[PDB]
Protein backbone atom coordinates (compact mmCIF):
# COMPACT_ATOMS: atom_id res chain seq x y z
CA UNK A 1 0.00 0.00 0.00
CA UNK A 2 2.80 2.03 1.02
CA UNK A 3 4.76 3.89 -2.29
CA UNK A 4 6.89 6.62 -3.42
CA UNK A 5 6.51 8.78 -6.41
CA UNK A 6 9.81 9.51 -8.31
CA UNK A 7 10.06 12.42 -10.85
CA UNK A 8 10.98 12.30 -13.92
CA UNK A 9 14.37 14.62 -13.65
CA UNK A 10 15.03 12.41 -10.71
CA UNK A 11 14.90 9.31 -12.78
CA UNK A 12 17.04 10.26 -16.15
CA UNK A 13 19.82 12.30 -13.42
CA UNK A 14 19.73 8.72 -11.87
CA UNK A 15 20.14 6.19 -15.08
CA UNK A 16 23.10 9.22 -16.06
CA UNK A 17 24.77 8.66 -13.05
CA UNK A 18 24.73 5.43 -12.46
CA UNK A 19 25.52 4.15 -16.21
CA UNK A 20 28.27 6.83 -15.56
CA UNK A 21 30.20 5.31 -12.95
CA UNK A 22 29.95 1.74 -14.07
CA UNK A 23 31.14 -0.47 -12.16
CA UNK A 24 31.93 0.91 -9.00
CA UNK A 25 28.53 1.41 -6.95
CA UNK A 26 28.24 5.04 -6.93
CA UNK A 27 25.56 6.64 -4.66
CA UNK A 28 24.01 10.57 -3.99
CA UNK A 29 21.00 11.43 -2.31
CA UNK A 30 17.44 12.01 -2.45
CA UNK A 31 15.22 15.38 -2.44
CA UNK A 32 11.61 15.21 -1.34
CA UNK A 33 8.90 15.41 0.93
CA UNK A 34 6.79 12.89 2.92
CA UNK A 35 2.90 13.12 1.98
CA UNK A 36 1.13 10.81 4.75
CA UNK A 37 2.48 7.37 5.96
CA UNK A 38 1.61 5.88 3.08
CA UNK A 39 3.87 8.19 0.53
CA UNK A 40 7.10 9.28 -0.24
CA UNK A 41 7.63 11.81 -3.13
CA UNK A 42 11.34 12.60 -5.02
CA UNK A 43 11.49 15.61 -6.79
CA UNK A 44 14.97 15.76 -7.31
CA UNK A 45 18.35 14.15 -6.60
CA UNK A 46 22.11 15.10 -6.62
CA UNK A 47 25.16 13.36 -6.92
CA UNK A 48 27.67 12.23 -4.72
CA UNK A 49 31.35 11.85 -4.52
CA UNK A 50 33.47 9.01 -5.20
CA UNK A 51 35.89 7.30 -2.97
CA UNK A 52 39.14 5.14 -3.00
CA UNK A 53 35.84 2.34 -1.72
CA UNK A 54 32.93 1.63 -2.59
CA UNK A 55 29.11 2.52 -1.30
CA UNK A 56 29.67 3.01 2.89
CA UNK A 57 28.39 5.39 5.63
CA UNK A 58 31.47 7.74 5.21
CA UNK A 59 30.96 7.98 1.46
CA UNK A 60 28.03 10.57 2.64
CA UNK A 61 30.14 13.74 3.03
CA UNK A 62 28.77 16.04 5.15
CA UNK A 63 30.93 19.00 3.77
CA UNK A 64 29.97 18.28 -0.03
CA UNK A 65 26.25 17.67 1.26
CA UNK A 66 25.31 20.67 3.56
CA UNK A 67 27.15 22.53 0.64
CA UNK A 68 24.84 21.78 -1.78
CA UNK A 69 21.78 22.53 0.10
CA UNK A 70 22.30 25.68 0.99
CA UNK A 71 23.51 25.89 -2.47
CA UNK A 72 20.02 24.81 -3.48
CA UNK A 73 18.12 26.65 -1.02
CA UNK A 74 19.18 29.91 -2.90
CA UNK A 75 17.19 28.13 -5.97
CA UNK A 76 14.53 27.41 -3.89
CA UNK A 77 14.98 23.66 -4.26
CA UNK A 78 14.39 22.98 -0.46
CA UNK A 79 13.38 19.73 0.64
CA UNK A 80 13.70 17.30 3.26
CA UNK A 81 16.66 14.12 2.46
CA UNK A 82 14.55 11.00 2.33
CA UNK A 83 16.66 8.69 0.49
CA UNK A 84 19.34 7.71 -0.74
CA UNK A 85 20.32 6.23 -4.30
CA UNK A 86 23.12 3.45 -5.21
CA UNK A 87 23.46 1.27 -8.00
CA UNK A 88 24.81 -2.37 -7.71
CA UNK A 89 25.60 -2.54 -11.61
CA UNK A 90 24.95 -6.42 -13.25
CA UNK A 91 24.40 -7.42 -9.58
CA UNK A 92 20.47 -7.03 -9.57
CA UNK A 93 18.69 -4.76 -7.28
CA UNK A 94 18.69 -6.04 -3.41
CA UNK A 95 21.05 -4.44 -0.54
CA UNK A 96 24.19 -6.12 0.95
CA UNK A 97 24.44 -5.83 4.93
CA UNK A 98 26.93 -3.02 4.03
CA UNK A 99 24.16 -1.27 2.35
CA UNK A 100 21.94 -2.15 5.11
CA UNK A 101 24.23 -0.95 7.99
CA UNK A 102 23.87 2.56 5.99
CA UNK A 103 20.63 2.59 5.67
CA UNK A 104 20.51 2.42 9.23
CA UNK A 105 22.65 5.87 9.46
CA UNK A 106 20.06 6.97 7.15
CA UNK A 107 16.88 5.55 9.63
CA UNK A 108 17.87 7.30 13.06
CA UNK A 109 18.19 10.72 10.52
CA UNK A 110 14.14 10.10 9.52
CA UNK A 111 12.43 6.70 10.33
CA UNK A 112 10.60 6.62 7.07
CA UNK A 113 13.96 7.36 5.04
CA UNK A 114 14.26 4.58 1.89
CA UNK A 115 17.36 2.98 -0.12
CA UNK A 116 16.89 3.44 -3.73
CA UNK A 117 18.73 0.30 -6.13
CA UNK A 118 19.32 1.22 -9.36
CA UNK A 119 21.14 -1.31 -11.92
CA UNK A 120 22.86 0.45 -14.82
CA UNK A 121 23.76 -2.42 -17.19
CA UNK A 122 20.76 -4.98 -17.28
CA UNK A 123 18.48 -1.89 -16.85
CA UNK A 124 17.22 -2.71 -20.24
CA UNK A 125 16.00 0.00 -22.59
CA UNK A 126 12.33 -1.80 -22.23
CA UNK A 127 10.85 -1.34 -18.42
CA UNK A 128 13.93 0.30 -16.48
CA UNK A 129 14.96 -1.70 -13.72
CA UNK A 130 14.76 0.00 -10.39
CA UNK A 131 13.95 -0.86 -6.77
CA UNK A 132 13.10 0.60 -3.48
CA UNK A 133 12.26 -0.05 -0.24
CA UNK A 134 13.58 -0.33 3.67
CA UNK A 135 14.97 -2.08 6.04
CA UNK A 136 13.72 -3.83 9.74
CA UNK A 137 17.14 -13.35 -6.65
CA UNK A 138 17.20 -10.90 -4.23
CA UNK A 139 15.65 -13.64 -1.45
CA UNK A 140 19.31 -14.43 -1.47
CA UNK A 141 19.42 -11.71 0.63
CA UNK A 142 16.42 -11.57 2.50
CA UNK A 143 14.86 -9.79 0.57
CA UNK A 144 11.39 -9.95 3.02
CA UNK A 145 14.23 -10.89 6.18
CA UNK A 146 16.28 -8.16 7.36
CA UNK A 147 13.86 -5.54 4.99
CA UNK A 148 11.22 -5.32 2.68
CA UNK A 149 10.24 -3.96 -0.87
CA UNK A 150 8.24 -0.84 -1.88
CA UNK A 151 6.26 0.44 -4.33
CA UNK A 152 7.17 2.83 -6.99
CA UNK A 153 5.56 5.29 -9.86
CA UNK A 154 6.07 8.39 -11.60
CA UNK A 155 5.32 12.32 -11.59
CA UNK A 156 4.52 13.40 -14.83
CA UNK A 157 3.23 16.41 -16.89
CA UNK A 158 1.95 16.68 -20.23
CA UNK A 159 5.24 18.88 -21.54
CA UNK A 160 8.28 16.40 -19.91
CA UNK A 161 6.75 14.16 -22.31
CA UNK A 162 6.40 16.46 -25.16
CA UNK A 163 10.03 16.93 -25.51
CA UNK A 164 10.65 13.53 -25.10
CA UNK A 165 8.39 12.86 -27.75
CA UNK A 166 10.97 14.83 -30.12
CA UNK A 167 13.76 12.83 -28.73
CA UNK A 168 13.50 10.23 -31.72
CA UNK A 169 11.98 12.75 -34.07
CA UNK A 170 14.35 14.00 -37.30
CA UNK A 171 15.38 17.11 -38.23
CA UNK A 172 13.93 20.88 -40.01
CA UNK A 173 15.21 20.58 -43.33
CA UNK A 174 14.04 17.22 -43.21
CA UNK A 175 11.75 15.87 -45.00
CA UNK A 176 12.70 16.95 -48.36
CA UNK A 177 16.08 15.43 -48.53
CA UNK A 178 16.77 13.13 -51.47
CA UNK A 179 19.84 11.16 -50.82
CA UNK A 180 22.57 10.52 -53.24
CA UNK A 181 20.22 9.01 -56.43
CA UNK A 182 23.56 7.76 -57.85
CA UNK A 183 24.37 5.87 -54.86
CA UNK A 184 20.64 4.64 -54.74
CA UNK A 185 20.62 3.47 -57.81
CA UNK A 186 23.60 0.83 -56.05
CA UNK A 187 21.00 -0.64 -53.59
CA UNK A 188 18.87 -1.18 -56.22
CA UNK A 189 21.19 -2.78 -58.79
CA UNK A 190 23.30 -4.42 -55.42
CA UNK A 191 20.16 -5.16 -53.73
CA UNK A 192 18.81 -6.89 -56.83
CA UNK A 193 21.45 -8.21 -57.66
CA UNK A 194 21.97 -10.21 -53.94
CA UNK A 195 18.57 -11.20 -54.08
CA UNK A 196 19.01 -12.89 -57.09
CA UNK A 197 21.72 -15.17 -55.79
CA UNK A 198 18.86 -16.16 -53.16
CA UNK A 199 15.90 -16.44 -55.33
CA UNK A 200 17.08 -19.88 -56.56
CA UNK A 201 18.19 -20.57 -52.60
CA UNK A 202 14.05 -20.84 -52.05
CA UNK A 203 13.74 -22.58 -55.28
CA UNK A 204 16.23 -25.39 -53.72
CA UNK A 205 14.57 -25.23 -50.64
CA UNK A 206 11.01 -25.83 -51.77
CA UNK A 207 11.78 -28.57 -54.26
CA UNK A 208 13.84 -29.95 -51.21
CA UNK A 209 11.91 -29.28 -48.07
CA UNK A 210 9.15 -29.80 -50.13
CA UNK A 211 9.18 -33.58 -48.88
CA UNK A 212 10.07 -33.09 -44.95
CA UNK A 213 8.57 -32.26 -41.43
CA UNK A 214 9.46 -29.64 -38.80
CA UNK A 215 11.80 -31.78 -36.36
CA UNK A 216 13.97 -32.49 -40.24
CA UNK A 217 13.46 -29.15 -40.71
CA UNK A 218 15.25 -27.70 -37.70
CA UNK A 219 18.18 -29.70 -39.04
CA UNK A 220 17.98 -28.16 -42.29
CA UNK A 221 17.36 -24.40 -41.54
CA UNK A 222 18.99 -24.23 -38.09
CA UNK A 223 22.42 -24.75 -40.04
CA UNK A 224 21.92 -22.38 -42.96
CA UNK A 225 20.10 -19.70 -44.07
CA UNK A 226 16.97 -20.16 -46.01
CA UNK A 227 16.22 -17.77 -48.60
CA UNK A 228 12.60 -17.10 -47.02
CA UNK A 229 13.32 -14.65 -44.84
CA UNK A 230 16.00 -12.76 -46.87
CA UNK A 231 13.72 -12.50 -50.35
CA UNK A 232 10.59 -11.08 -47.96
CA UNK A 233 13.55 -8.81 -45.83
CA UNK A 234 15.21 -7.95 -48.69
CA UNK A 235 11.80 -6.94 -50.44
CA UNK A 236 11.31 -4.60 -47.09
CA UNK A 237 14.52 -2.18 -48.07
CA UNK A 238 13.49 -1.81 -51.99
CA UNK A 239 10.07 -1.22 -51.31
CA UNK A 240 9.87 1.51 -48.73
CA UNK A 241 13.65 3.18 -49.87
CA UNK A 242 12.38 3.24 -53.30
CA UNK A 243 8.49 4.98 -52.59
CA UNK A 244 10.24 6.96 -49.99
CA UNK A 245 12.80 8.49 -52.92
CA UNK A 246 10.07 8.08 -55.52
CA UNK A 247 7.09 9.80 -53.22
CA UNK A 248 10.46 12.42 -52.11
CA UNK A 249 11.06 13.62 -55.63
CA UNK A 250 7.60 13.75 -56.48
CA UNK A 251 6.92 16.41 -54.01
CA UNK A 252 10.16 18.26 -54.56
CA UNK A 253 9.61 18.76 -58.23
CA UNK A 254 5.83 20.23 -57.96
CA UNK A 255 6.17 21.69 -54.47
CA UNK A 256 10.16 23.23 -55.59
CA UNK A 257 9.51 25.28 -58.46
CA UNK B 1 42.35 -6.26 -14.75
CA UNK B 2 39.07 -7.20 -14.44
CA UNK B 3 35.99 -6.96 -12.43
CA UNK B 4 34.99 -9.85 -9.54
CA UNK B 5 31.08 -9.33 -9.62
CA UNK B 6 30.85 -6.46 -12.19
CA UNK B 7 33.21 -8.79 -14.39
CA UNK B 8 34.41 -5.82 -16.60
CA UNK B 9 37.71 -3.83 -16.73
CA UNK B 10 39.31 -2.94 -13.74
CA UNK B 11 42.17 -1.75 -15.18
CA UNK B 12 44.57 -2.51 -18.06
CA UNK B 13 48.23 -3.61 -16.59
CA UNK B 14 51.61 -4.64 -18.66
CA UNK B 15 52.96 -8.04 -19.50
CA UNK B 16 53.92 -9.62 -16.56
CA UNK B 17 56.94 -12.17 -16.02
CA UNK B 18 56.37 -14.61 -13.70
CA UNK B 19 58.16 -15.19 -10.44
CA UNK B 20 60.90 -16.82 -12.84
CA UNK B 21 61.93 -14.35 -14.89
CA UNK B 22 63.43 -12.50 -11.87
CA UNK B 23 65.73 -15.09 -10.33
CA UNK B 24 67.21 -15.36 -13.80
CA UNK B 25 66.86 -11.57 -14.45
CA UNK B 26 67.61 -9.39 -11.85
CA UNK B 27 68.76 -12.40 -9.65
CA UNK B 28 71.40 -14.04 -10.82
CA UNK B 29 74.35 -11.88 -9.67
CA UNK B 30 77.68 -12.61 -11.94
CA UNK B 31 81.11 -12.74 -10.36
CA UNK B 32 84.59 -11.17 -10.87
CA UNK B 33 85.23 -10.13 -15.03
CA UNK B 34 86.97 -12.66 -17.50
CA UNK B 35 90.32 -11.81 -15.85
CA UNK B 36 89.66 -13.90 -13.11
CA UNK B 37 90.04 -17.01 -15.58
CA UNK B 38 91.74 -17.92 -18.65
CA UNK B 39 94.05 -20.02 -20.06
CA UNK B 40 92.80 -20.13 -23.25
CA UNK B 41 91.91 -15.80 -24.55
CA UNK B 42 90.44 -18.28 -27.13
CA UNK B 43 86.85 -18.79 -26.57
CA UNK B 44 87.01 -15.48 -23.99
CA UNK B 45 87.83 -13.15 -27.16
CA UNK B 46 85.86 -15.82 -29.66
CA UNK B 47 82.68 -15.47 -27.66
CA UNK B 48 83.07 -11.80 -26.49
CA UNK C 1 33.83 -5.98 -84.18
CA UNK C 2 32.45 -3.60 -81.47
CA UNK C 3 35.30 -2.06 -80.64
CA UNK C 4 34.59 1.43 -81.22
CA UNK C 5 30.60 1.96 -81.07
CA UNK C 6 29.77 4.29 -84.01
CA UNK C 7 29.08 4.39 -87.84
CA UNK C 8 30.52 5.55 -90.65
CA UNK C 9 28.36 7.90 -93.48
CA UNK C 10 29.44 7.14 -96.95
CA UNK C 11 26.91 10.05 -98.33
CA UNK C 12 28.66 12.38 -97.15
CA UNK C 13 32.22 10.71 -96.50
CA UNK C 14 32.14 10.99 -92.47
CA UNK C 15 32.58 9.28 -89.29
CA UNK C 16 30.13 9.33 -86.66
CA UNK C 17 31.83 8.07 -82.82
CA UNK C 18 29.46 7.44 -79.67
CA UNK C 19 29.49 6.89 -76.34
CA UNK C 20 27.26 3.84 -75.65
CA UNK C 21 27.56 3.12 -71.69
CA UNK C 22 23.69 2.54 -71.38
CA UNK C 23 23.63 -1.52 -70.98
CA UNK C 24 21.95 -1.33 -67.53
CA UNK C 25 22.79 -3.82 -64.79
CA UNK C 26 19.95 -3.37 -62.75
CA UNK C 27 17.19 -4.54 -65.08
CA UNK C 28 19.28 -7.60 -66.34
CA UNK C 29 19.44 -8.61 -62.27
CA UNK C 30 15.34 -7.72 -62.84
CA UNK C 31 15.06 -10.08 -65.61
CA UNK C 32 16.93 -12.69 -63.82
CA UNK C 33 15.47 -12.82 -60.71
CA UNK C 34 12.21 -13.31 -63.40
CA UNK C 35 13.78 -16.63 -64.53
CA UNK C 36 14.44 -18.18 -60.71
CA UNK C 37 11.41 -17.48 -59.56
CA UNK C 38 9.58 -18.62 -63.19
CA UNK C 39 11.22 -21.33 -61.82
CA UNK C 40 9.86 -21.23 -58.55
CA UNK C 41 6.14 -21.09 -59.40
CA UNK C 42 6.58 -24.44 -61.37
CA UNK C 43 8.30 -25.84 -58.14
CA UNK C 44 5.44 -24.74 -56.00
CA UNK C 45 2.76 -25.95 -57.99
CA UNK C 46 3.90 -29.30 -58.57
CA UNK C 47 3.43 -29.38 -54.68
CA UNK C 48 -0.28 -27.86 -54.91
CA UNK C 49 -1.42 -30.12 -57.00
CA UNK C 50 -0.23 -32.76 -54.45
CA UNK C 51 -1.74 -30.83 -51.27
CA UNK C 52 -5.34 -30.24 -53.54
CA UNK D 1 6.28 17.04 -40.97
CA UNK D 2 8.77 18.43 -43.23
CA UNK D 3 6.01 19.87 -45.37
CA UNK D 4 4.50 21.77 -42.51
CA UNK D 5 7.71 23.20 -41.28
CA UNK D 6 8.63 24.70 -44.57
CA UNK D 7 5.19 26.06 -44.70
CA UNK D 8 6.27 28.02 -41.10
CA UNK D 9 9.25 29.22 -42.63
CA UNK D 10 7.75 30.95 -45.49
CA UNK D 11 4.59 32.38 -43.45
CA UNK D 12 8.16 34.22 -41.48
CA UNK D 13 9.80 35.64 -44.16
CA UNK D 14 6.47 36.63 -45.80
CA UNK D 15 4.78 38.92 -43.45
CA UNK D 16 7.84 40.15 -41.50
CA UNK D 17 8.91 41.69 -45.41
CA UNK D 18 5.77 43.29 -44.72
CA UNK D 19 6.93 44.82 -41.83
CA UNK D 20 10.04 45.66 -43.92
CA UNK D 21 7.08 48.10 -46.12
CA UNK D 22 5.22 48.76 -42.80
CA UNK D 23 7.07 47.47 -39.36
CA UNK D 24 9.18 50.60 -40.45
CA UNK D 25 11.49 48.41 -41.85
CA UNK D 26 14.90 49.20 -41.94
CA UNK D 27 16.72 47.76 -44.31
CA UNK D 28 18.44 44.54 -43.81
CA UNK D 29 19.92 44.53 -47.64
CA UNK D 30 22.03 41.67 -46.11
CA UNK D 31 18.32 39.74 -46.01
CA UNK D 32 16.75 40.75 -49.00
CA UNK D 33 19.97 39.83 -50.74
CA UNK D 34 19.62 36.32 -49.25
CA UNK D 35 15.98 36.24 -50.79
CA UNK D 36 17.01 36.96 -54.21
CA UNK D 37 19.15 34.45 -53.52
CA UNK D 38 16.59 31.90 -52.77
CA UNK D 39 14.79 33.14 -55.90
CA UNK D 40 18.08 32.18 -58.71
CA UNK D 41 17.96 28.74 -56.77
CA UNK D 42 14.33 28.01 -57.54
CA UNK D 43 14.56 24.72 -59.99
CA UNK D 44 12.53 26.26 -62.76
CA UNK D 45 11.42 24.20 -65.56
CA UNK D 46 9.50 21.07 -66.26
CA UNK D 47 12.33 21.80 -69.27
CA UNK D 48 12.73 18.89 -72.14
CA UNK D 49 16.01 18.70 -69.90
CA UNK D 50 14.04 17.58 -66.52
CA UNK D 51 10.86 16.00 -67.91
CA UNK D 52 13.38 13.43 -69.08
CA UNK D 53 16.21 12.99 -66.02
CA UNK D 54 12.86 12.58 -63.47
CA UNK D 55 11.25 10.17 -66.11
CA UNK D 56 14.29 7.87 -66.89
CA UNK D 57 14.46 8.01 -63.25
CA UNK D 58 11.14 7.32 -62.29
CA UNK D 59 11.20 4.19 -64.66
CA UNK D 60 14.63 2.12 -62.32
CA UNK D 61 12.17 2.51 -59.65
CA UNK D 62 9.42 1.00 -61.30
CA UNK D 63 11.97 -1.83 -62.47
CA UNK D 64 12.76 -2.22 -58.25
CA UNK D 65 9.19 -2.21 -57.61
CA UNK E 1 54.14 37.23 -65.28
CA UNK E 2 52.66 35.13 -62.93
CA UNK E 3 49.86 37.34 -61.69
CA UNK E 4 48.96 36.61 -65.76
CA UNK E 5 49.35 32.82 -64.61
CA UNK E 6 46.68 32.88 -62.07
CA UNK E 7 43.99 35.25 -63.12
CA UNK E 8 41.09 33.50 -65.79
CA UNK E 9 41.54 34.96 -69.21
CA UNK E 10 42.54 34.91 -72.59
CA UNK E 11 46.57 35.04 -72.88
CA UNK E 12 47.01 35.74 -77.01
CA UNK E 13 51.16 35.22 -77.60
CA UNK E 14 51.95 38.26 -79.35
CA UNK E 15 50.97 40.74 -76.54
CA UNK E 16 52.78 38.72 -74.19
CA UNK E 17 56.36 37.98 -76.32
CA UNK E 18 56.49 41.88 -76.91
CA UNK E 19 55.96 42.79 -73.43
CA UNK E 20 58.27 40.80 -71.83
CA UNK E 21 60.61 39.19 -74.44
CA UNK E 22 63.26 41.68 -73.62
CA UNK E 23 63.34 41.30 -69.72
CA UNK E 24 63.42 37.68 -70.07
CA UNK E 25 65.93 37.29 -72.38
CA UNK E 26 68.51 39.85 -70.70
CA UNK E 27 68.59 37.21 -67.30
CA UNK E 28 71.70 35.44 -67.44
CA UNK E 29 65.71 31.53 -72.26
CA UNK E 30 68.79 31.54 -73.38
CA UNK E 31 70.67 30.42 -76.98
CA UNK E 32 68.63 28.56 -79.44
CA UNK E 33 69.69 24.65 -77.84
CA UNK E 34 68.80 23.95 -74.49
CA UNK E 35 67.33 26.71 -73.50
CA UNK E 36 65.55 28.33 -76.63
CA UNK E 37 63.90 24.78 -76.58
CA UNK E 38 61.93 26.35 -73.54
CA UNK E 39 60.44 29.43 -76.07
CA UNK E 40 58.42 26.16 -77.49
CA UNK E 41 56.91 25.36 -74.24
CA UNK E 42 55.82 28.68 -73.02
CA UNK E 43 53.37 28.86 -75.91
CA UNK E 44 52.48 25.37 -75.31
CA UNK E 45 51.76 26.61 -71.94
CA UNK E 46 50.22 29.15 -73.41
CA UNK E 47 47.62 27.05 -75.72
CA UNK E 48 47.15 24.78 -72.18
CA UNK E 49 45.95 27.69 -70.55
CA UNK E 50 43.77 29.23 -73.14
CA UNK E 51 42.11 25.91 -73.94
CA UNK E 52 42.09 25.68 -70.29
CA UNK E 53 39.69 28.40 -69.48
CA UNK E 54 37.73 28.30 -72.05
CA UNK E 55 36.83 24.55 -70.79
CA UNK E 56 35.07 26.83 -67.93
CA UNK E 57 32.97 29.70 -69.50
CA UNK E 58 31.98 28.65 -72.62
CA UNK E 59 29.58 25.89 -72.90
CA UNK E 60 29.67 25.31 -76.60
CA UNK E 61 32.18 26.56 -78.78
CA UNK E 62 32.58 26.70 -83.02
CA UNK E 63 35.75 26.74 -85.03
CA UNK E 64 37.12 29.19 -86.32
CA UNK E 65 36.44 31.86 -83.93
CA UNK E 66 38.09 29.41 -81.60
CA UNK E 67 41.04 29.44 -83.72
CA UNK E 68 41.11 33.03 -83.64
CA UNK E 69 40.91 33.14 -79.83
CA UNK E 70 43.63 31.01 -80.04
CA UNK E 71 45.72 32.37 -82.30
CA UNK E 72 46.84 29.23 -83.94
CA UNK E 73 45.02 28.31 -86.98
CA UNK E 74 43.10 24.77 -87.58
CA UNK E 75 45.81 22.82 -87.10
CA UNK E 76 47.46 23.74 -84.21
CA UNK E 77 44.27 23.60 -82.45
CA UNK E 78 43.15 20.78 -83.21
CA UNK E 79 46.55 19.29 -82.58
CA UNK E 80 46.41 20.67 -79.02
CA UNK E 81 43.59 19.59 -77.81
CA UNK E 82 44.02 16.08 -79.00
CA UNK E 83 46.79 15.99 -77.07
CA UNK E 84 45.24 17.59 -73.92
CA UNK E 85 42.30 14.95 -74.35
CA UNK E 86 45.05 12.05 -74.93
CA UNK E 87 47.20 12.93 -72.04
CA UNK E 88 43.63 14.04 -70.85
CA UNK E 89 42.97 18.04 -69.71
CA UNK E 90 39.62 18.70 -71.14
CA UNK E 91 36.51 17.21 -71.94
CA UNK E 92 35.67 18.38 -75.65
CA UNK E 93 34.30 16.15 -78.55
CA UNK E 94 34.58 17.48 -81.91
CA UNK E 95 32.48 17.98 -84.70
CA UNK E 96 34.79 17.95 -87.45
CA UNK E 97 32.90 19.09 -90.86
CA UNK E 98 34.60 22.33 -90.64
CA UNK E 99 32.29 23.03 -87.66
CA UNK E 100 32.01 23.11 -83.83
CA UNK E 101 34.45 22.12 -80.86
CA UNK E 102 32.20 20.89 -77.65
CA UNK E 103 33.45 21.05 -74.34
CA UNK E 104 30.47 20.09 -72.43
CA UNK E 105 30.88 17.15 -70.21
CA UNK E 106 28.42 14.24 -70.83
CA UNK E 107 26.32 13.97 -67.69
CA UNK E 108 23.12 11.39 -67.23
CA UNK E 109 19.97 12.10 -65.60
CA UNK E 110 21.65 11.13 -62.50
CA UNK E 111 23.96 13.94 -63.12
CA UNK E 112 21.47 16.40 -63.89
CA UNK E 113 19.55 15.27 -60.95
CA UNK E 114 22.69 15.57 -58.46
CA UNK E 115 22.32 19.62 -59.38
CA UNK E 116 18.60 19.84 -58.78
CA UNK E 117 18.57 17.82 -55.65
CA UNK E 118 22.44 19.81 -54.68
CA UNK E 119 20.48 22.84 -55.24
CA UNK E 120 17.44 22.03 -53.21
CA UNK E 121 19.49 21.28 -50.11
CA UNK E 122 21.42 24.54 -50.61
CA UNK E 123 18.24 26.92 -50.80
CA UNK E 124 17.28 25.33 -47.36
CA UNK E 125 19.69 26.97 -45.96
CA UNK E 126 18.88 30.17 -47.19
CA UNK E 127 15.62 29.69 -46.12
CA UNK E 128 16.64 27.86 -42.71
CA UNK E 129 19.51 30.68 -42.18
CA UNK E 130 17.52 33.36 -43.52
CA UNK E 131 14.84 32.95 -40.70
CA UNK E 132 17.04 33.82 -37.61
CA UNK E 133 17.98 37.24 -39.21
CA UNK E 134 14.13 37.79 -39.31
CA UNK E 135 14.00 36.84 -35.91
CA UNK E 136 17.31 39.22 -34.31
CA UNK E 137 15.69 42.01 -35.97
CA UNK E 138 12.21 41.58 -34.37
CA UNK E 139 14.00 41.13 -30.95
CA UNK E 140 16.72 43.95 -31.80
CA UNK E 141 13.95 46.15 -33.43
CA UNK E 142 10.11 45.48 -31.62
Amino acid sequence: AEQVYISSLALLKMLKHGRAGVPMEVMGLMLGEFVDDYTVRVIDVFAMPQSGTGVSVEAVDPVFQAKMLDMLKQTGRPEMVVGWYHSHPGFGCWLSGVDINTQQSFEALSERAVAVVVDPIQSVKGKVVIDAFRLIQALIHGLNRHYYSITINYRKNELEQKMLLNLHKKSWMEGLTLQDYSEHCKHNESVVKEMLELAKNYNKAVEEEDKMTPEQLAIKNVGKQDPKRHLEEHVDVLMTSNIVQCLAAMLDTVVFK
Amino acid sequence: ALDMTTLTIMRYLPREVDPLVYNMSHEDPGNVSYSEIGGLSEQIRELR
Amino acid sequence: DKKFHGILDQGEGVLIIFDEPPVDKTYEAALETIQNMSKVVDSLYNKAKKLT
Amino acid sequence: HGLKGLNSKLLDIRSYLEKVATGKLPINHQIIYQLQDVFNLLPDVSLQEFVKAFYLKTNDQMVVV
Amino acid sequence: LLKLFTTMELMRWSTLVEDYGMELRKGSFGSTEEGEKRWKDLKNRVVEHNIRIMAKYYTRITMKRMAQLLDLSVDESEAFLSNLVVNKTIFAKVDRLAGIINFQRPKDPNNLLNDWSQKLNSLMSLVNKTTHLIAKEEMIHN
